[PDB]
């Protein structure tokens, strides 16, 4: 059971026992079952004629008792028959007495059996060992590898989380080089993947004979509330079976229910924490293996009953486990089996044999390493050839732990071919959701649209959520990262990644409101108009000149321009209409009160004020002093347009509505509001201190009746004035204009048919006050 | 040709071993194996043969020492390591395969085993030492290596005859972990060098980090300078993260040529300085000191080993390269040692040997050599302890064997140079380490000290410049063990460590562990760092409101003044002058003053929506019957004033009897119809809003539009505006008080009330809107009295006293 004559031997170096004398260690039954795959591979390729005619092959297997019998084996090998090695600087001559060993299962063993190996250059086929260091042949010409790297490992856990979209994960690595190897080449591999690891922590070593000493109680005590605390949910694991099951029993007892623990090869698949048997409550355990084809004839070859080269009871520890091993289908037995094939078609290969006699020509180690590098055979429907670097093309595979004791204790979930380095063919896996659903494992929650996301913590999977302010649109189409400003009439509110329409608003002509005071004014003009033709039409009686002659015409006539600037507040708030309001229709309304303000001045002048100063008056009307001074207030107005124009704005702005923003009031100016206080305050003060000046002449005269009229006009310009002012501090956000074009009308209306409009209603009805001699009278009087 | 591989061994008696890098092999045969032989290191190294006359040196020096070893030489079997184990591994071989012959038998015991050499000066190259260790280990022949630094090599159940010097990397990196504790740097980004020497210092140094309590921000490593050159954009990221991560300490455990692209790259990418814990295998090397800009990099500091130098070694090794030029004496060690091991050693070649003292006279005062030179005095006096030899002479009765040694040379303490040097259970003796500084003064970094390390740190910060300005020590901690209130981020590589931040208005807390902070309903009021929703307190329009009693007060003096005057009116009914300043028409002008009392009087307190709807419009009410009257009172003045005489008789005959009662309760009818209006389409409701203000919820009349209330008072104060116009023209009447000014003052000061407060009600804030409003109808009426009725009573309570 460790040794077999022949021509060309086979080194061993399988790991029996586990955890000079060697028996004394825990048997494993993995290592007998790898010992008895060599042993299979070795006999059906004697057996066979078409393999090797003749040419009996050979084995012998020394126990390497994990990482602490490694050098004696070697050196047994690669030695005489008398067990002397002589040292040589050329060894192309010599003939070592195995042409080539397999079995260092062990990374760290590997490579030490591997140095040695590669002084000599003897072939190598490590059956298990993963470390993706032995993929560098600098270091190790001579370890061919019939198992896939950690790296192709690694891939196949990346792509199986992403199927599944887990995103936020954790990883738990033993304190030893395989569990910091494979750390970092997770992370390596995630941090590139859209993955982000919740938190990487050690693992502390407990052995199966160790009396779980306290500071690795607390620490693991840590580990375990740590674990339970995040939110990540698939936590990867890299430790050997050995600490895994003191680890798995703590946790166990710390209830920490919701978790997909994903395993490594080193304990994907092993008997020992599969007959545990109580790891339905921790959720679902996932790992990775190696699949191949089963070897046909084996389980029955299993099923038959130098240092430490023996063991003990592994027999009896393999019919123990025989049920696992055969419902579980050991696969590693098809690596070591391919090994042992594949040295056997390189000797066969070299030996040039003509597939029915072969010449037995003394085989060298390093030719059998030179023609092994490219053997390229079938095997079980599986390619067999090794890649420049030292490794096969063999199906990984995602395990599944399947408590279930009915048959096939691993199940086979995913299939992870490296050539094309896809993991694919995911067949149904249950879960520990209560639903047989896929369980979540994220960091945070998806955005819901209308949202930026801004990152939380150094990870850059996940963020806070944040409703982007209105005008600001989630930009992500081009980047979702970060919220953009949406310009322009567009316009956002909160949420809602696509915009909304900012609809500018004038004053138009199909309001009722504003149909109402077009009416109004068009009724007004009609009425101006009328007033004018009975103005024309009756020149020769002295109201009608009194109020000033042609030149009251002018008046009406500036009047005029008003009224038809009255629609020139209607249209849209453009440069050309504004201008016109802004330069004109303030021209009309400032000589249309101010010439009337004048007349009612020099009325009560030549009444009250004239005689307080006689000569100083006649002076002042020698030029026209009425005339002068209205004069002087077209000439104050024309100043207060243009210094209005400079210091204020002539473009509209469209100004949001604070009600909405689809409605977006064109306010001919930035401030029109204060612009048109400073523009009518003027207005105001001329026209109250006209009214005062009538009331101190309230004594109207008879035929003149200034009062009567210009005190109307006057007092009603002032209230409408204040009504303005009213309406504007309540700010009816809408109708601005169109209240504005009301108030407007409201003034105009105010002068014409507050001071005109009574000289013809009285011309009319009686035309004895224009009779003139009684005007005589009356100015006398 | 200089004489150097005849001297590159010696016949003693207990034949030591070395493995040494003599010289370099040349990067071809590394990567050509298909011959099983190895490779030839013709390329000549400095360092190698300095170390190799170190060991010659300490070798002659106990066989001419008389007190250690008496009558015992020890000899050499120096052979190269080429950095290589492939061509490292044949000497190790060598070294124990039999006395005197060249077959090493693979017997399943070694205590029968006898070797030829007694113990191995152990290899530099860490990778050397383990593998060598490893072969060295089962036949348990002591090796002592004099540069092996990486922490398993001490791991004495794979590594049981590992005897080095020069401390570990455990040693210099715990010193780092103690400076950080010391200095307040919970918050450190540890980098590490891609080869095993980075990872393993990285290892360490979180298990450190885990102990001592610093947490580690970030755990990666930067690629070594290789082909590839995707190491660089690997080392950006890697960088990127010492910025992202916000950390002004980072550990750089990296290779001379790690480091040396590490801050090639930082200088070139402008990279924020930050504090550098450097370690021995850049913390000196020229080959990152002499980076431009490096200067301004923050301040590199590190934990560099302490030592005495070999001195009296330059001198020695002059004399032997001379010694080695004279034939006489190269042909005399020739020919002593003939057909013996003499050429099997490195570098065996003339020209292999043939060098200049200047091809090696540049690193003379190496501390290396030191270690070398220990070494041997160690094994040597484990030699002298294991033959149980004294002062002149030992009987020396069997060859001792080297696992004799192990066995005798575990805490052993000898004295090399007058250090009293000893190892410990692991193996690794443990010398002191020192503070160096990189200041800057010239772009040549000097370092001096800062403190010493005898297993705890003696640092002393007031030495170091800490860049940055006013030497401020560069503060990178991290928030741990902090106050429940806020909100909990787990950060770090591990889950060491947290940012905590205070909770936001509006959002409390569930529970302290979830980490968000939960946002309630406005019901609640929820301040900053709250993890509970606060309810409020309502807010509405009380009856207790200062505000709100002052205008109660105002409405009772309102209406005992209205009572006053309808008192009188009720009593002077007679007298013409109360009749003609309105009759009967004023008493329900009064009632209605009273009236309007009991109408706005439903806005303090609880408001209802029912309330909101029924209040204002009969509000306005019995005021707009009122004012109808003084409107009626005001016309009739006007066609008095007027001279039409026909149409004045007609009028006053029209307004005297039917019409007077008729318009009063058509302006009734008037105003509860634009009350319905209004109502119709916008009624007013009580609303309540939470986030007005924080502490409260404002229970309030929401008005949906307060143009709609305008219109409704605006009916009365146009009715009001009619016959104020009918009324001011009015001239005073000759000789009399004008009855027409006093509906002037009235109606006046009503507007300059209403028209001034629509503005000042729509300006203060929205609870206090009804408040004012209040006071509107109280001063409105109150307007009316102070401004109509105010004369009426002044007559009527003087009229029978003026005469």
């Amino acid at each position: 059971d460790f040794y077999l004559p022949g021509d060309y031997l086979l080194g061993g170096l399988f790991s029996l026992h586990a955890n000079p004398m060697c028996k004394e260690y825990e048997v494993k039954v993995i290592g007998y079952n790898l010992m008895q795959a060599m042993r299979f591979a070795v006999e059906e390729i004697n057996n066979d004629s078409s393999l090797l005619p003749g040419v009996l092959l050979g084995y012998e297997i020394v126990d390497v008792c994990y990482i602490s019998n490694n050098v004696q084996p070697v050196l047994y090998f690669l030695a005489h028959e008398d067990n002397l090695l002589p040292i040589q600087e050329d060894y192309s001559n010599y003939i070592s007495r195995v042409v080539a060993v397999i079995g260092p299962d062990n990374s760290e063993s590997v490579m030490t059996v591997a140095n040695f190996l590669s002084l000599f250059l003897l072939p190598q086929i490590t059956y298990s060992a993963i470390s993706d260091e032995l993929r560098d042949k600098v270091r190790f010409p001579a370890l061919l590898r019939t198992t896939p790297s950690a790296d192709h490992h690694i891939e196949a856990m990346v792509q199986l989380m992403l199927h599944f979209r887990w995103n936020w994960i954790i990883v738990l690595v033993s304190s030893d080089t395989y569990g910091r190897d494979n750390g970092q080449l997770l992370g390596e591999r995630v941090a590139r993947r859209d993955i982000c690891i919740a938190f990487q922590e050690t693992l502390p070593t407990l052995q199966p004979n160790q009396n779980m000493t306290s500071e690795e109680r607390q620490r693991l005590v840590t580990i375990v509330d740590k674990l339970q605390q995040s939110t990540a949910r698939v936590v990867v694991v890299f430790s050997p079976d050995l600490t895994l099951y003191h680890f798995f029993n703590e946790v166990l007892r710390q209830n920490f229910t919701g978790a997909v623990w994903i395993a490594s090869e080193s304990w994907a698949i092993d008997p020992v924490l599969h007959n545990l048997t109580e790891l339905r409550h921790l959720g679902t355990f996932l790992g990775i293996t190696i699949q191949s084809v089963p070897i046909p004839g084996f389980s029955e070859f299993r099923e038959w009953g130098t240092c430490n080269q023996e063991c003990d009871n592994c027999l009896n520890a393999t019919l123990s486990f025989n049920t696992i091993l055969r419902l579980s289908g050991e696969r590693v037995v098809y690596s070591v089996y391919s090994a042992v094939y594949a040295v056997a078609h390189a000797l066969h290969s070299l030996l040039g044999c003509d597939k029915s006699t072969c010449t037995k020509r003394v085989v060298y180690p390093w030719q059998l390493l030179e023609e092994i590098w490219k053997v390229n055979f079938t095997l079980l429907d599986h390619q067999i050839f090794f890649d420049p670097q030292g490794d096969v093309a063999l199906h990984l595979e995602i395990v599944q732990w399947q408590w279930d004791r009915s048959q096939n204790p691993f199940q086979s979930v995913a299939s992870y071919y490296p050539l094309q380095r896809q993991l694919k063919n995911i067949q149904d896996i249950s879960w520990h959701t209560i639903n047989n659903t896929i369980p979540m494992s994220m960091c945070s929650k998806r955005c819901q649209s209308g949202q930026k996301k801004k990152p939380v913590g150094i990870h850059v999977c996940c963020f806070e959520c944040i409703d982007c302010l209105p005008g600001t649109f989630l930009n992500h189409t081009e980047d979702e990262y970060e919220c953009q400003a949406c310009p322009n009439n567009e316009w956002s509110y909160q949420s809602e990644t696509s915009c909304f329409k900012r609809q500018l608003v004038f004053l138009e002509w199909h309001e009722a409101p504003t149909i109402a005071v077009a009416l109004l004014a068009a009724l007004g003009f009609l009425s101006t108009l009328a007033i004018l033709v009975i103005f024309w039409r009756h020149f020769q009686t002295p109201i009608v000149r009194s109020a000033g002659g042609p030149m009251c015409f002018l008046m009406l006539t500036l009047l005029l321009v008003a009224y038809m600037v009255v629609p020139v507040y209607v249209g849209p708030p453009k440069v050309s209409t504004c201008l016109c309001r802004q330069a004109l229709f303030p021209l009309c309304f400032t000589i249309c009160i101010s010439c009337i303000a004048v007349r009612s001045f020099q009325i009560v002048c030549a009444f009250k004020m004239a005689s307080r100063f006689p000569r100083a008056y006649s002076y002042w009307v020698r030029y026209q002093g009425p005339y002068v001074s209205m004069a002087f207030i077209t000439v104050l107005k024309m100043v207060i347009v243009v210094i209005g124009m400079l210091a204020t704005g002539l473009s509209p702005t469209t100004r949001t509505d604070p009600d909405d923003p689809k409605i977006t009031i064109v306010s001919c100016n930035p401030n029109y509001r204060n612009s048109l206080l400073f523009n009518t305050s003027l207005d105001l003060l001329l026209s109250v201190v006209g009214f005062s000046f009538a009331y101190m002449g309230k004594e109207l005269p008879t035929n003149y009746n200034e009062a009567k009229f210009i005190t109307l006009s006057m007092t009603f310009y002032f209230t409408s004035s204040v009504s303005l002012c009213t309406f504007m501090s309540a700010y009816s956000g809408v109708l601005v204009t169109i209240v504005d074009l009301l108030v407007t009308v409201l003034n105009l209306l105010a002068i014409s048919l507050g001071y005109f409009g009574p000289k013809c209603y009285m011309i009319l009805f009686y035309p004895e006050r224009n009779t003139p001699a009684y005007f005589n009278s009356m100015i006398q009087g | 040709p200089l004489c150097l591989s005849q001297q590159l061994r010696m016949k003693g008696d207990y034949v030591l071993g070395g493995l040494f890098p003599l010289g370099e092999a040349e990067e071809a045969g590394l990567r050509s194996r298909t011959r099983p032989s190895s490779p030839v290191c013709t390329r000549f190294s400095s360092n190698g043969l300095l170390w190799a006359l170190a060991m010659k040196m300490a070798v002659e020096e106990i066989n001419n020492k008389s007190d250690l070893l008496p009558g015992l030489r020890l000899g050499y079997d120096l052979f190269d390591t080429c950095s290589e184990p492939v061509v490292a591994m044949k000497p190790s071989l060598m070294f124990l395969a039999k006395a005197g012959s060249r077959d090493i038998a693979a017997y399943c015991n070694y205590t029968q085993y006898q070797p030829r050499v007694l113990a191995v000066i152990g290899p530099h190259s860490s990778e050397l030492a383990m593998v060598t260790g490893k072969f060295f280990s089962f036949f348990l022949m002591p090796q002592v290596s004099y540069g092996a630094s990486m922490e398993l090599l001490s791991a004495r159940e794979t590594f049981p005859s590992f005897f080095r010097t020069v401390p570990s990397d455990r040693v210099q990196l715990t010193a780092a972990a103690e400076l950080l504790q010391e200095f307040g740097w919970n918050w450190v980004a540890a980098l590490g060098s891609d080869d095993e020497y980075g990872r393993q210092g990285l290892s360490i140094f979180s298990a450190l980090a885990a102990a001592r309590g610093i947490c580690i921000a970030h755990e990666g490593l930067v690629p070594l300078p290789r082909a590839d050159d995707s190491r660089l954009g690997k080392v950006q990221d890697v960088l990127h993260q010492v910025n992202q991560s916000s950390v002004q300490v980072v550990l750089l455990f990296a290779s001379v040529h790690a480091a040396h692209a590490l801050f090639n790259y930082s200088i070139s990418s402008r990279l924020s300085p930050k504090v550098w814990v450097a370690s021995e295998a850049w913390l000196t090397s020229d080959l990152v000191m002499g980076l431009p800009g490096m200067a301004q990099m923050g301040t590199v500091l590190g934990f560099l080993q302490r030592g005495a130098q070999l001195h009296e070694f330059p001198q020695y090794v002059k004399t032997h390269l001379a010694l080695a030029t004279d034939p006489a004496f190269c042909s005399a060690l020739g020919e002593r040692e003939q057909g013996l091991e003499e050429d099997v050693v490195g570098q065996r070649c003339p020209q292999c040997d043939c060098i200049t003292l200047q091809n090696v006279s540049a690193g003379l005062n190496h501390h290396q050599t030191f270690s070398v030179y220990a070494a041997v005095y160690s094994v040597a006096q484990a030699l002298h302890n294991t033959l149980q030899c004294n002062a002149s002479g030992c009987p020396a009765q069997d060859p001792v064997k080297p696992w004799q040694l192990l066995e005798n040379m575990y805490n052993l303490t000898f004295h090399v140079g007058g250090l009293p040097l000893r190892f410990d259970s692991s193996g690794n003796v443990d010398m002191e380490y020192d503070l160096k500084l990189w200041v800057w003064q010239g772009s040549v970094p000097r370092l001096h000290d800062v403190g010493r390390f005898n297993g705890s740190l003696r640092t002393e910060r007031l030495k170091i410049r800490w860049h940055t300005s006013d030497n401020q020590k560069p503060v990178s901690r991290c928030s741990r063990q902090c106050q429940e209130g806020q909100v909990r981020r787990v950060k770090g590589f591990h889950s060491c460590c947290y940012d905590c931040v205070d909770c936001e208005a509006g959002s409390y807390r569930q529970n302290p562990d979830d980490i968000a902070c939960t946002f309630c309903g406005q019901d609640e009021w929820s301040p900053e760092r709250s993890t509970r929703c606060f309810r409020r307190r309502s807010r509405f329009l009380a009856w207790g409101e200062p505000a709100v009693l002052l205008l109660l007060l105002l409405l009772s003096l309102a209406l005992g003044l209205v009572l006053a005057a309808l008192g009188l009116f009720v009593h002077h009914r007679d007298s013409p002058l109360v009749q003609a300043s309105g009759g009967p028409l004023a008493c329900f002008g009064l009632v209605c003053l009273g009236l309007v009392c009991l109408s706005v009087l439903l806005f303090p307190g609880q408001p209802s929506p029912a309330r909101c709807l029924a209040q204002q419009p009969l509000s306005h009410l019995p005021l707009t019957g009122c004012l109808s009257t003084l409107f009626l009172q005001a016309a009739e003045i006007f066609v008095e004033s007027e001279l039409p005489l026909s149409w004045a008789d007609r009028l006053s005959g029209c307004l005297r009897g039917p019409w007077a009662w008729l318009v009063v309760l058509l302006a009734m009818l008037v105003e509860v119809a634009l009350c319905t209006w209004y109502l119709v389409a916008f009624p007013p409701e009580v609303v309540t809003d939470w986030h007005m203000l924080p502490t409260e919820a404002l229970v309030h009349c929401r008005t949906r539009s307060w143009v709609s209330f305008g219109l409704a008072h605006a009916t009365n104060a146009t009715l009001a505006f009619l016959c104020f116009l009918g009324t001011f023209l009015v001239r005073s009447q000759p000789g009399c008080y004008n009855r027409a000014r006093g509906l002037t003052f009235a109606m006046l000061a009503y507007f300059i009330t209403w028209v001034s407060f629509v503005p000042l009600l729509a300006n203060v804030q929205v609870v206090l809107r009804p408040a004012v409003q209040m006071g509107a109808l109280l001063l409105c009426v109150l307007g009316i009295l102070a401004a109509f009725h105010l004369p009426r009573c002044y007559l009527l309570m003087r009229q029978p006293g003026l005469n």
